RNA sequence: GAGACCGAUAGCGCACAAGUAGAGUGAUCGAAAGAUGAAAAGCACUUUGAAAAGAGGGUUAAAUAGCACGUGAAAUUGUUGAAAGGGAAGCGCUUGUGACCAGACUUGCGCCCGGCGGAUCAUCCGGUGUUCUCACCGGUGCACUCCGCCGGGCUCAGGCCAG
RNA sequence: GGGACCGAGGACCGCGCUCUGCAAGGAUGCUGGCGUAAUGGUCACCAGCGACCCGUCUUGAAACACGGACCAAGGAGUCAA
RNA sequence: CGCGGGGUUAAGGUGCCGGAGUGGACGCUCAUCAGACUGGCGCUCAAGCGUCCCACCCAUACCCCGCCCUCAGGGUAGAAACGAUGCCCUGAGGAGUAGGCGGCCGUGGAGGUCAGUGACGAAGCCUAGGGCGUGAGCCCGGGUCGAACGGCCUCUAGUGCAGAUCUUGGUGGUAGUAGCAAAUAUCUAGCGAAACCACAGACCCGCACGUAGACGUAUAAGAAUAGGCUCCGGCCUCGUAUCCUAGCAGGCGAUUCCUCCGCCGGCCUCGAAGUGGCCGUCGGUAAUUCGCGUAUUGCAAAGACACGCGCGGGAUCAAAUCAGAUUUC
RNA sequence: AAACUUUCAACAACGGAUCUCUUGGUUCUGGCAUCGAUGAAGAACGCAGCGAAAUGCGAUAAGUAAUGUGAAUUGCAGAAUUCCGUGAAUCAUCGAAUCUUU
């Protein structure tokens, strides 16, 4: 956890609703986890206010950014920026992203999934939806998402 | 509690190492202090005008008084001298991470010389004593800046 | 209520401790006390301005001798046995778990001290709380 | 075959290439030097370049364990951050300023009603072990007594500092 | 009459008195404040006062002299009769 | 001469440094380097000298209280509300070289024990963390780490370092200096020691923050001190004076006054190291009298807006240093 | 202003202390008695696919024979070499041999 200040370059966030990015969910458990952090937020994002709210899984750790953005034209020693198994993404051939960071930077393990409200207040036999355990991470290409 | 200053993204940077390297431990530090959070190409321009001879680097801290002349004054250092092996070795260092940046994606020509450290290797056993040198250099991109949007009326 | 005992109020004659003499300019001479030996060492002659030498003087009251500042004495325990010796020494001795033991032992510790009403110092070990 | 021995500046000069390397015409003199990981799985491949070197990437529980390898002190050095100073620095006593860190008593008991459930309650029954008169089980029920649990009501006791 | 500093002890016992209880073998009573901080600590700096460089040796005493670049490890009243 | 708090003194001091009297009475002394119960500044009806009087300042000294230790005296069994090697009461004392005695801390290993800690993390190490002890030391937190270790009662010893022109290893200033020398006549590349060493002689984007001592911090000739002021009546030891001083940290509406203050323009004034007067505009304005609100802050101890100082980049003028590179409000 | 000097903190160096380990040393005790002209101790030169060191061996040369065990050796390369066999092995035992120059 760093708070906003800590972040070289930084800036102040506005009242705009972010947009939500939420890379990388493929597991049932992931899906789960996305939903989850789907429905805290607003689904229509006031787009006047470019801020965007990433949380991007990669390999079983969520990374939690929050950026504001323009859509700006390439300076001419800029390349062009690459598409996802292929280059040369079509349409945006000389215009890019710029970002900068006006929100804290976390990183996120989801640990438990519990019925109702914790442990205390999970009832029956299904009381705890998933719990992790340091033994599934006991092969390093085995992720729970 | 406080929070120290997060590192910025290693998306954002561009790493170089040497280790074990044959030159001087003095002069590379002073060489190094003098490039020392410039941009990228006037580092390139001002070591390739210290190897071929037009321009002075000077010493503050391990100087030695060798040369007094008119190349001092844009340091406003009295003392000012020419080392060429470092010179050549910090270029091979900027151009290593030159290729790394482009490799990564970084804009090379928004690169900057965040921070330079020689440090001391182990010394030659051959009484006289080598003075070996690590370098750790690491180039960033210049911070970019976003337009705000007025707030909201609720 | 539940606290330490009545006691007497913790006066400590001297806060700061005795430094061994030339021991801030030289790295090889520790800050543990000495005594210096010498005939001419100011110091040992107790000159004006110079470092004060530890005396029976300096002792501490024999009724808040080893006493912390909320007023219990630490007691070391290793495990659970250990806290159960303080069941009628509640509220002149508290826990001090030692650097050794393993956290499962500390919850067990931690759980049964809270039950006999004795304070540990230390509950803020490798331990953390689930909801 | 052993030891209240020594544990890599120790113990034989020599735990390892040790009477070796090396010195002296010769007689002779004579070192330093142990530890990756459980397993080489000892870093494929892409990309800088001429390096006993890097960046990605990979193996591994871990590579800030990469044959400079367990841990990794101090002297000494570099990068960043903060503060102070230019006719010495350093120390003792006492406040102040800034930054950082911690977090004070671990904060309780007793009475009065109503409901519920257990018992050491029942001169209830049966069984077990005993120090043979004390404990422990099983089954009965709430007339009395005693414990708890829940919902209300009240009183009291509480750590430190000022006037 | 005004002010300062202090409150050691911890059931009763004693000497007493202005004797329904008291100022008589050591402070209680009332009110208020305290947890996004009462109160501490560490480092750096500034400030007021103080302060000859350590060990050894000689001399009535000084003064000279000797040793000290720094750090780590080793390092000296032992064992027999 | 134990560690503290308060009070009072000794010797010595009370012009400043310097805490405390420019204290009081009586005389003397002007010295072209007086004199000081002077150190410097400095002092002359003293801050010098002689006597006398009063108040004041502060030592580890004296007195009262607290606490530590030591010594001494007393009590304690058909046992105690604490290991009789324990506990309780009382009094006095506290410098210290050579030297003597006692207690206690730490290190390697051995026997016994803690039914001790430990891969859910031992030992070690680092640590602008928390405690205990007078102290040697000990315990805990945070990080690193990866296989052993600790307390207690006894036993045992190759058991505790600041120094020995100490031993071994590592690392410095000198110093990128002297010099290019064995090994590996100047300037500039590359290489590179040794002696010695206790310490020293205007805009555009983004970001950030708001007093060596104010509380009425008001007051202008000079000149003399055997005289000055003045209204020309007179005045003077006395600045023990003059102005100003009311309202929610100071509101509203009146009644009522043209009194005061403040801001801007005009007329002029101020140079010594720069300012005030007059007029005019506007705003406030208890000299007098009221109706409203001031409370539970309960007996003294984190919102918005505006204005500034700054930065990190971009280009805007005017210049400087070395058309083209850097820098400056 | 900037530069330099000093202190502190984080990270990165230098260096190899500390901790833990140990196919080593050291001290004690017990059984036993065995070098050489039938050529000893010692010195030298050679022998392997890659052998730098160490070790083993001697032109039968990292060894031959005989016995025993029973399926390897091993860092890489090679074997049509051996697996119900008088038979692998950088195996052990060991009574037969070979044993260059000194």
């Amino acid at each position: 956890y760093a708070p906003g200040k800590a972040i070289p370059g930084h800036g102040r966030a506005t009242n705009h609703y972010p947009e939500l990015l939420l890379n990388n969910f493929k597991t049932p458990l992931g899906l789960l986890a996305a939903k989850s952090m789907h429905i805290l937020f607003p689904s229509k994002p006031e787009l006047a206010g470019r801020q965007v709210v990433t949380l991007h899984n990669q390999r079983d750790y969520i990374f939690f950014r929050r950026h504001r953005y323009v859509f700006r034209e390439a300076r001419p020693t800029e390349k062009n920026v690459v598409g996802a198994d292929g280059k040369e993404m079509e349409g945006v051939k000389g215009i890019r992203a710029g970002l900068q960071e006006i929100g804290p930077r976390m990183t996120l393990k989801l640990r438990r999934v519990d019925k109702g409200v914790g442990r205390a207040g999970s009832e029956g036999p299904d009381a705890v939806k998933w719990e992790w355990k340091a033994k599934m991470e006991k092969k390093r290409t085995r992720f729970n998402l | 509690v406080r929070y120290a200053a997060t590192e910025i993204a290693p998306t954002k940077s561009a790493r170089a190492r040497g280790s074990y390297l044959r030159v001087s431990f003095k002069n590379t530090r002073e060489t190094a202090q003098a490039i020392n959070g410039w941009k990228l190409q006037r580092a390139l321009t001002f070591l390739q005008n210290v190897i071929d001879k037009k321009e002075a680097v000077p010493m503050r801290r391990y100087a030695g008084s060798t040369g007094r002349t008119a190349q001092g004054k844009q340091w406003g250092v009295s003392r000012a001298r020419w080392p060429v092996k470092s010179a050549q070795f910090l270029i091979g260092l900027l151009k290593n991470a030159e290729a790394n940046a482009d490799a990564k994606g970084l804009d090379t020509g928004n690169l900057i010389i965040k921070h330079i450290q020689v440090n001391q290797a182990p010394k030659q056993r051959r009484p006289y004593m080598s003075n070996p040198c690590h370098i750790e250099l690491i180039l960033t991109e210049a911070e970019e800046t976003v337009q705000k949007s007025e707030a909201v009326v609720r | 209520m539940v606290a330490a005992k009545k006691h007497v109020p913790i006066v400590k004659k001297r806060t700061k401790r005795f430094m061994r003499h030339q021991s801030d300019r030289f790295k090889c001479l520790d800050s543990a006390w000495r005594k210096p030996k010498g005939i001419d060492n100011r110091v040992r002659r107790r000159f004006k301005g110079n470092l004060a030498m530890p005396s029976i003087g300096y002792g501490s009251n024999k009724k808040t001798k080893h006493m912390m500042p909320s007023g219990h004495k630490a007691f070391l325990v290793h495990n659970v046995k250990d806290v159960e010796l303080l069941l009628m020494h509640n509220r002149t001795y508290a826990a001090e778990i030692a650097h050794n033991v393993s956290s499962r032992k500390r919850i067990d510790i931690i759980t049964r001290a809270k039950q006999l009403g004795v304070k540990v110092t230390n509950a803020k070990a490798k331990v953390t709380t689930e909801v």
